[PDB]
């Protein structure tokens, strides 16, 4: 059978719009589409059907086949609403990711809610009309998916659970998130032990926790001061001075008045000295009682720092931030401005997930069509974040770098 | 003419309600036209008689002045659900791909020959004036007649297209365009495979003889089978000439700017200024008659230009045609154009070449994807080294897909750098500017480490004019060396940036004193702190 669902009261079914994909994106979504016809999973809609949400392709981890990726965001916030998050998890020391989104495959979807998940397969230079098509089963991206499909989540991973009980597992949309403790090797067995046990009912990168934290703040370390090298520490001290308000300055600036050179170098007296310990010592630690509120949004900001260099901080109220990084490079397109930043947001998301089972709403330093362009050209999760543009400070920066 | 395709289900929007509008008691002069009209309709399918069930009404007409029907849904069109939008995109000549032939079949009264949901039917009551008739096919000017024929004209052509998948059909308006690689003959003849099978399911076409023939124009092309080309157009000459007149000339001229070269309308169009009237007259100037005689030759070139081929590289190549404007053309063979555009001097708060460039890049490869699924090979007027130097040194993400270098004049560079470290020996000001928010009343000035010092009241300013009014004051009176220092994250921010183009007379001066200048370095502190120097200006530029 299938269990009714519904929009929340007064909303309509998504009108977004198709981008256009490339060729190569085409052909292989039409491969793809025409066996789920076969299949029965999916059926052409008529005009009659106005709804509409857009779809791309993908490339995995490796492979030369493509995935199918639904962007149900819109569909998402205008469905109603229907397990309490392991504060385990994060505490663990190894969680690798496993895609589950088959099996939503196996499961009927209530045909009165079924019209609202309509898409369409463009066609170059728009030659032919598109391609459209409405779901028969559950769709992968979809909120309600996962729900639906929990009771008999859990009935699967009733015997692995019990047989290993030290083992956490967490799901997100189409992932599931396995956590352990064992050596690198009999971790990644113990694995694919599921891979197969999972496999018998039917369906087919480690992280590493315990070293996600809220990374300290440093200050310059000069052989001798100048009037521009002393400036420059007081500027940033002072914006730190928000966030930790027993900083000081006022031995400093004593060091500055008057109307000097720039580059004349200036001798700090023991009161400046003293200062700047105190503040150094200050700064050993974040600042004291930070909390997690889930009554309240997550919220993600990012600095491109340079050299292929990224910064970023979660927080949920201005000035109290829950956790910051850095993430930079390691082998790949030697430079990308635009690949890097979608693999941050990617690396950031992941986090919010494992930490609060959440995702966070992006703030990005970059434009519009410049991101639209391109992010698909690289993204590669199940899952896809909400995000806004623009227009970063110049301390901010300067201030994290 | 009656078709054996299944119906699209409809339904009236939810809450609302089928017309129920009155029938008008014209006179028998029309009746009898009607009469006579709705039989043969009737016999021929297109509608039924009906009576005591259908309390829906929609007001109905017969016309005289064509000197030999007119049916009125339009409450009935705010009454139907929302249908998916009709193919609004459309093609571009230069995304097609060459033929040996191509035929454009008419799809007539295309519309009338498809059945209308037998359910919703109803609604499509009309009465004839002392007949109750209903609709069976989709009605003209009806909400959704184009989005349903047009989907079921394209289930009609599948199989078809499956079996002659080297045949070509393009669907639009009432428009079958068939092209083709076979031979004249057998072209010939698969087309009227085509006609027979359309015939099949009630959609007739004319025939061979009564068709239409190559090139087509299309949306100012004119299109053979092997290429395209470009109607060279007219610009009459006269005495008399209305603003509307003047608007309409600019209006061509602007198009072609695209496909022809040193097009312009400047002195032309500096001619509207003031006008009080479209139908007003003025009086063609002479530069705006020298203007307007140079296009008139170059309008006489013709343009002719080449098909896609998918075996072959895409390439575009870039120009710097003065301030904010840039030209380019796409090819696969030199020489041989697919393409060619511009893009009007985007005109901001504050820019740079570089940032400019990179848009037109942006917008290039956008119509690229749709026009042809690929991204082309770039050519550009920009250095590489250029490039990795503002790369680093730009907070906004910023790319460019692959492309090389084309040293070819005027190339893209930065007017201008910003010293890393302070200089030394250098002039040092300390400058400030403060403005009241009730009274708009400001000061600006500065303070230096050689004595001199000078401030500036203003009217009618802002805290941040006054604050970038510090800083021209101060590069204005210094040596070609000089290290600037305040307080204003704003005006930090407008200038790290390096721009070269904005709107602003003083952003602009400023720009001009900063591309002259051999070293300069700007460095900012917190406003109204203890900070020595800033304390300085900070009390001269308060009251
Ligand atoms: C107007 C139009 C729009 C889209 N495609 C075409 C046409 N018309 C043609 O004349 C044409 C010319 C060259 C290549 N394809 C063409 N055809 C395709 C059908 C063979």
């Amino acid at each position: 059978e299938t269990v009714p669902v519904k929009l929340k009261p007064g909303m309509d079914g998504p009108k977004v719009k198709q981008w256009p994909l490339t060729e190569e994106k085409i052909k292989a979504l039409v491969e793809i589409c025409t066996e789920l016809e076969k299949e029965g999973k999916i059926s052409k809609i008529g005009p009659e059907n106005p709804y509409n949400t857009p779809v791309f392709a993908i490339k995995k981890k490796d492979s030369t086949k493509w995935r199918k990726l639904v962007d149900f965001r819109e569909l998402n916030k205008r469905t109603q609403d229907f397990i309490p998050h392991p504060a385990g998890l994060k505490k663990k020391k190894s969680v690798t990711v496993l895609d589950v989104g088959d099996a939503y495959f196996s499961v009927p979807l209530d045909e009165d809610f079924r019209k609202y998940t309509a898409f369409t397969i463009p066609s170059i230079n728009n030659e032919t009309p598109g391609i459209r098509y409405q779901y028969n089963v559950l769709p992968q991206g979809w909120k309600g998916s996962p729900a639906i499909f929990q009771s008999s989540m859990t009935k699967i991973l009733e015997p692995f659970r019990k047989q290993n009980p030290d083992i956490v597992i967490y799901q997100y949309m189409d992932d599931l998130y396995v956590g352990s403790d064992l050596e690198i090797g009999q971790h990644r067995t113990k694995i694919e032990e599921l891979r197969q046990h999972l496999l018998r009912w039917g369906l087919y990168y480690e992280l590493h926790p315990d070293k996600w934290t809220v990374q300290p703040i440093v200050l310059p370390e000069k052989d001798s001061w100048t009037v521009n090298d002393i400036q420059k520490l007081v500027g940033k001290l002072n914006w730190a001075s928000q966030i930790y308000p027993g900083i000081k300055v006022r031995q400093l600036c004593k060091l500055l008045r008057g109307t000097k050179a720039l580059t004349e170098v200036i001798p700090l007296t023991e009161e400046a000295e003293l200062e700047l310990a105190e503040n150094r010592e200050i700064l050993k630690e974040p600042v004291h009682g930070v909390y997690y509120d889930p009554s309240k949004d997550l919220i993600a900001e990012i600095q491109k720092q340079g050299q292929g260099q990224w910064t970023y901080q979660i927080y949920q109220e201005p000035f109290k931030n829950l956790k910051t990084g850095k993430y930079a490079r390691m082998r790949g397109a030697h430079t990308n401005d635009v690949k890097q930043l979608t693999e941050a947001v990617q690396k950031i998301t992941t986090e919010s997930i494992v930490i609060w089972g959440k995702t966070p709403k992006f703030k990005l330093p970059i434009q519009k069509e410049t991101w639209e362009t391109w992010w698909t050209e690289y993204w590669q999760a199940t899952w896809i974040p909400e995000w806004e543009f623009v227009n970063t400070p110049p301390l901010v920066k300067l201030w994290y770098q | 003419p009656i078709s054996p395709i299944e119906t699209v289900p409809v339904k009236l929007k939810p809450g609302m309600d089928g017309p129920k509008v009155k029938q008008w008691p014209l006179t028998e002069e029309k009746i009898k036209a009607l009469v006579e009209i709705c039989t043969e309709l009737e016999k021929e399918g297109k509608i039924s008689k009906i009576g005591p069930e259908n309390p829906y009404n929609t007001p109905v007409f017969a016309i005289k002045k064509s000197t030999k029907k007119l049916v009125d849904f339009r409450e009935l069109n705010k009454r139907t659900q929302d249908f998916w939008e009709v193919q609004l995109g459309i093609p571009h000549p230069a995304g097609l791909k060459k033929k040996k032939s191509v035929t454009v079949l008419d799809v007539g009264d295309a519309y009338f020959s498809v059945p209308l949901d037998e359910d919703f039917r109803k609604y499509t009551a009309f009465t004839i004036p002392s007949i109750r008739y209903q609709y069976n096919v989709l009605p003209q000017g009806w909400k959704g007649s184009p989005a349903i024929f047009q989907s079921s004209m394209t289930k009609i052509l599948e199989p078809f297209r499956k079996q002659n998948p080297d045949i070509v059909i393009y669907q639009y308006m009432d428009d079958l365009y068939v092209g083709s690689d076979l031979e004249i003959g057998q072209h010939r003849t698969k087309i009227e495979e085509l006609r027979q099978h359309l015939l099949r399911w009630g959609l007739y076409t004319p025939d061979k003889k009564h068709q239409k023939e190559p090139p087509f124009l299309w949306m100012g092309y004119e299109l053979h089978p092997d290429k395209w080309t470009v109607q060279p157009i007219v610009l009459p000459e006269k005495d008399s000439w209305t603003v509307n007149d003047i608007q309409k000339l600019v209006g061509k001229l602007n198009w072609a700017s695209q496909i022809y070269p040193g097009i312009k309308v400047r002195q032309l169009c500096k001619l509207l200024r003031g006008t009080k009237a479209l139908t007003e007259v003025i009086p063609l100037t002479e530069e705006a008659e020298l203007e307007l005689a140079e296009n008139r030759e170059i309008l006489k070139e013709p343009v002719h230009g080449v098909y896609y081929d998918p075996s072959k590289d895409l390439i575009a190549e870039i120009q710097k045609q003065g301030q904010g404007q840039w030209t380019y053309q796409i090819y696969q063979e030199p020489f041989k154009n697919l393409k060619t555009g511009k893009y009007a001097r985007m005109r901001g708060a504050h820019t740079n070449d570089v940032k400019q460039l990179t848009e037109a890049v942006q917008k290039i490869t956008t119509e690229s994807i749709v026009i042809w699924g690929k991204t082309p090979k770039f050519k550009l007027p920009i250095q590489k080294e250029t490039w990795e130097t503002w790369w680093t040194e730009y907070w906004q993400a910023t790319w460019i897909p692959e492309w090389e270098f084309v040293n070819t004049p005027p190339l893209v560079k930065l007017w201008y750098q910003l010293e890393k470290e302070p200089i030394v020996g250098a002039e040092t000001f300390y400058v400030d500017g403060a403005a009241n928010r009730e009274t708009k009343l400001g000061k600006a000035g500065y303070v230096t480490n050689r004595g001199r010092q000078k401030v500036v009241t203003l009217t009618d300013t802002t805290n941040q004019k006054t604050e970038l009014q510090a800083i021209y004051l101060a590069l204005q009176d210094s040596g070609l060396e000089v290290n600037i220092v305040t307080d204003s994250q704003y005006a930090l921010g407008i200038i790290q940036a390096q721009p070269d183009q904005s709107e602003s007379e003083l952003v602009n001066q400023i720009i001009e004193q900063l591309i002259k200048k051999e070293k300069v370095y700007l460095a900012w502190v917190p406003a109204h702190k203890g900070i020595g120097g800033n304390e300085q200006v900070d009390k001269l530029v308060s009251a």
